[PDB]
DNA sequence: CGGATGTATATATCTGACACGTGCCTGGAGACTAGGGAGTAATCCCCTTGGCGGTTAAAACGCGGGGGACAGCGCGTACGTGCGTTTAAGCGGTGCTAGAGCTGTCTACGACCAATTGAGCGGCCTCGGCA
DNA sequence: TGCCGAGGCCGCTCAATTGGTCGTAGACAGCTCTAGCACCGCTTAAACGCACGTACGCGCTGTCCCCCGCGTTTTAACCGCCAAGGGGATTACTCCCTAGTCTCCAGGCACGTGTCAGATATATACATCCGA
C-alpha cells in the first residue's frame, strides 16, 4: 500500500 | 488530432490537474497562470490527504472497525503534531476531544 | 450540478488503505480542509506575485507559498512530492 | 423573552466535565451565561449581515460559516 | 455511598469520550431566534445554520473551561471561579 | 517616483488643527495605516462579490465590507460619509 | 473638452479618487469597478484620518508641544476605546505604552 | 541614606513607562541575529533598517509578555515573577 | 558568531520588565527570558529570508522584516 | 475647523 | 520636625529638520464606441413554520456531611540597594567594493478560439457494517 | 437482529483536450553608483561583582461553610404525523454601464533653501521619604 517517509 | 490524455495520469496523479487550473485562472489570484503551477499544486493536495487519511484509518483500526468517521479524523490529528499546528485553529464537527486529565485532580 | 472533490478522495484512500470506508460526514469534512489548503496556498502565491512585481503565478511562486505555510518536515517531502510531478509531467509533454 | 435561562445548571456542569473540571463554585453559572451571549451576538450580527447583502430572508449555513471564519474560528463539516 | 470526586473523575471519563452535544437543541434555538430579533425582523432559519451555531458555541465554551481549568490549578485550588474565568479571558485578549 | 499619500494627510491635519505641524516618522505612520485600511476594506469586498456570483465591485460592497469590519459607533459615522459623497458625486454629471 | 473637473472636487473630498480607482483596478480584487466605489472608499479612509488626527492634536496640545509624534499618535489610539479596537494588533514604532501600575503594587 | 526596598523599583517603573527609546543595546543585538541568521543562508547582507525593524518587533513583543505574566503572578497572590508565570501565559497564548 | 545570546543581559531585562510594570524579579527568569526571545527571533528571521530567497537577493531588506511580522499577526507600522 | 460628531 | 534626595521651572541658545516655492513629466480627465452583466418579470416546488398528542428522559428540589478554601503565624533565604572597579558600547573619520537598480533586445510562453468527445454528476438498487 | 446508508451500475451533457496564431512578459547582458562591511582611536557610560539586611515566599494548623452525592416529584424535550404557503431558485429578455482608445494638460514629485521648535545645560524652588 501507499505509505509515507515522513511515520 | 490524437488520443486525448489527461494531464493527471500525465503526472502520475490522482487530483484532477485541469480543474486546478481552472479554479487558478478564475480565482482572481493573477493575471496569468503557468503551466506547472497546477501540477504542483495538485501534488500537494493529494501528498496532505494520504497523510490524512493514512493516520485516520489506522486510528480506525485501532478502534476496531472498517468505516472512518469524524472521531477517528480529529484523533489522529490532535495525535499528530505537525497536523496539530497546521490545523491550529479549526473546529471539526462531532469530533470531540482528546481524553486528559491533570495530575494534581487524580486521587 | 455541484462538483466535489469526493471520487479523488476516495481513489486516494483505496490505495492507501484497500479494505476501509468513509462515511458522508467526514467525506464532507475532507472536502472542506482541501479547500481550505488551496485558498491558503492561493492567496500566498498571489501575494508572492504582487510583492514582486510580476503578472504570472509559475511553480516557484507555489513552491515558495508551501515553505512559507507548511510547518518543519510536512514542507519538506511536500516540496519533493511537487518537484516530482513537474519533471513528470514535462518529460512527456 | 428571557431563553438564556434555557441554558441549566446541569448542562453547564456537562461542558465543564468534558473540560476537564473537578470541582465548580456555585457562582460559574451567571459567567458561563454572560460570557455565552456576548460570543453570541458576535457570530449572529455578521451573520445577519451577509444575508441582508444577499437581499434574502433566510439565514443559512453558509452565512454561518463565513461568519465564523472572519473571526479566526474556522469550522469543517457544513460546506 | 461514594465519596465527593469519585463520580466527578467518572463523568468527566465518561464525557471525554463521547461526541455528542451537550446543549438542548430547542432552547439553544430559542435563545438563537431571540438574539437574531434585535438586527432584523421576521428571519427565516436554516436547520443546518442552527446546528452550525451550536458545534461552534460548545466547542467554543469547552476550550474556555480548559483553560480555566489551568488558571485555577495555578492558584493551587481546586474549584473554578468567576476570577479564573476573567483571567483567562484577559490573556486571551477578549 | 514614490507615491505617497502625504499631501492628503497633511491637508487633513490643516483643516482640523490649524496651527498644528507633524514630523516625518508620524507621517510614515499615518501612510501605512492608510494603505492597512484600504487592502482590509478590498479584501472584504473582493470575498463579498466572490461569494454571491458577481463580477464587478460596486458601492453597495464597500458599504456592506465597512459594516463587517470597523467597531459600532465607528461604522454608523463612516457609512454616513461614504453614502453622503456618493449622492454628491452622482448630483453632479 | 470644457476644462478639467477633478473627481475629488464634485465630491467635496481632499483623498484622491482617480488613484483610489487606478488602485481598485489593479489589484486583482475583481473582473470590473463600479463608479462610485472609488469615491466611497476614498470618503471612508479620509474620515478615519480626519478622527485619528484630531485626538493626535489634543495630545500634543497636552504635551505643550506643536508637532505630533508617534508618542502622541499611540496615546491617542490607545486612549479611544474603538480605535483600540480596530488597531488592536498594531505596533507603533517609537511608540511606548500607557502608563499603569497594578494597585496591589502600590505602598 | 538608604531607600527602603521597592521606592526604587517604583520609580523605575514610572521612569521607563515616560519613554519610547530602546532598552537592549544594538550591538550585541545585531550580532545576534546576525549568528541566527548565519543558520539559513550563508554569507547574507542585511540593510540597516531592516535590524532596527527587528529589534522593535522584539521589545513589543517581550514587554506584552511581561505585562501578561505580572498578572498571573498577582493572581496566585504574589508579587515576584516566577519561570511558572511566563510558562502560563504563553500557554494560555497559544505559543 | 557563537555565544551571543549572553548580550543580553540581565540589566536590559530589568529595564524591559520595568516598562511592564513589574516589581520583582527572581533570578530563574532570564534564562527563560533567553530562550523565549531565541524561540521568537527564529521564526521572524526563517520567514524573512524566505522572502529574500524568492527574490534572488543577497540582502534582507526592511520590508522582507515587515512581511514575515505581518505574516504571523504581527503588523508593524513605520517601516514602509 | 472640521470637528467629529462622534466624539 | 528635619535633612538629604530626587522632582519640576525658567532662564538661554543653537542647529538641523520642516515647510514652502519651482520646473517638468506622466498619469488623470474628456469624449466616443461596443458588448455583455445585471436588473426585472414570472413560475415552480422545496422546505420552513405551526399545531397536536403521548412517553419518558432530564431538570428541580431538599437534605446531610466532609473536605476544601481561607485566615493566621513563624521562619529563613534570596532579592533589592548601594558602592568600587572593569569592560566594551557609542561616536567620528576613512576606504573599498559587492550588489541593488536601471536600460535595451528579443524570444518562448500563455491567452484565445474552434471542434470532439470522454470524465464526472444525478438517479436507482442492493446488501452488510453497525447500533 | 435486523434496517438504512455506503458503494456500485447506467445516461448523458458539458468542460477538458488538441491544434494553431499572436503579442508581450520576462530572461539575459551591460553599466552606475550607493550603501554595507571593515578598521582605528577616545570617552565615559554602563555592566559587573560584593556585602548587608529585610520582607516576603512558603509550610503548618485550625475552623467552618458550601459543594457533592442521592432520593423524589414535576416539566417539557423529543418524536411522529399532518397541513399550508413564503420564498429560494431558475429562465428569458433588454438596456445601460463599464472597458478600451486616443488626445490633451495640470497635479504631484524631486530638489533646493532658510528660519524656528525643541533638544541640551544650569541654577532654583519644592515635594518626598525615612529615621528619629
Amino acid at each position: 500500500p501507499r505509505r509515507s517517509s515522513r511515520l | 488530432r490524437a488520443k486525448a490524455k489527461s494531464r493527471s495520469s500525465r503526472a502520475g496523479l490522482q487530483f484532477p490537474v485541469g480543474r486546478v487550473h481552472r479554479l487558478l485562472r478564475k480565482g482572481n489570484y493573477a493575471e496569468r497562470v503557468g503551466a506547472g503551477a497546477p501540477v504542483y499544486m495538485a501534488a500537494v493536495l493529494e501528498y496532505l490527504t494520504a497523510e490524512i487519511l493514512e493516520l485516520a484509518g489506522n486510528a480506525a483500526r485501532d478502534n476496531k472497525k472498517t468505516r472512518i468517521i469524524p472521531r477517528h479524523l480529529q484523533l489522529a490529528i490532535r495525535n499528530d503534531e505537525e497536523l496539530n499546528k497546521l490545523l491550529g485553529k479549526v473546529t471539526i464537527a462531532q469530533g470531540g476531544v482528546l481524553p486528559n486529565i491533570q495530575a494534581v485532580l487524580l486521587p | 450540478r455541484k462538483e466535489s472533490y469526493s471520487i479523488y478522495v476516495y481513489k486516494v484512500l483505496k490505495q492507501v488503505h484497500p479494505d476501509t470506508g468513509i462515511s458522508s460526514k467526514a467525506m464532507g469534512i475532507m472536502n472542506s480542509f482541501v479547500n481550505d489548503i488551496f485558498e491558503r496556498i492561493a492567496g500566498e502565491a498571489s501575494r508572492l506575485a504582487h510583492y514582486n512585481k510580476r503578472s504570472t503565478i509559475t511553480s516557484r511562486e507555489i513552491q515558495t507559498a508551501v515553505r512559507l505555510l507548511l510547518p518543519g518536515e510536512l514542507a519538506k517531502h511536500a516540496v519533493s512530492e511537487g518537484t516530482k510531478a513537474v519533471t513528470k509531467y514535462t518529460s512527456s509533454k | 423573552r428571557d431563553n438564556i435561562q434555557g441554558i441549566t445548571k446541569p448542562a453547564i456542569r456537562r461542558l465543564a466535565r468534558r473540560g476537564g473540571v473537578k470541582r465548580i463554585s456555585g457562582l460559574i453559572y451567571e459567567e458561563t451565561r454572560g460570557v455565552l451571549k456576548v460570543f453570541l451576538e458576535n457570530v449572529i450580527r455578521d451573520a445577519v449581515t451577509y444575508t441582508e447583502h444577499a437581499k434574502r430572508k433566510t439565514v443559512t449555513a453558509m452565512d454561518v460559516v463565513y461568519a465564523l471564519k472572519r473571526q479566526g474560528r474556522t469550522l469543517y463539516g457544513f460546506g | 455511598r461514594y465519596r465527593p470526586g469519585t463520580v466527578a473523575l467518572r463523568e468527566i471519563r465518561r464525557y471525554q469520550k463521547s461526541t455528542e452535544l451537550l446543549i438542548r437543541k430547542l432552547p439553544f434555538q430559542r435563545l438563537v431566534r431571540e438574539i437574531a430579533q434585535d438586527f432584523k425582523t421576521d428571519l427565516r432559519f436554516q436547520s443546518s445554520a442552527v446546528m452550525a451555531l451550536q458545534e461552534a458555541c460548545e466547542a467554543y465554551l469547552v476550550g474556555l473551561f480548559e483553560d480555566t481549568n489551568l488558571c485555577a490549578i495555578h492558584a493551587k485550588r481546586v474549584t473554578i471561579m468567576p476570577k479564573d474565568i476573567q483571567l483567562a479571558r484577559r490573556i486571551r485578549g477578549e
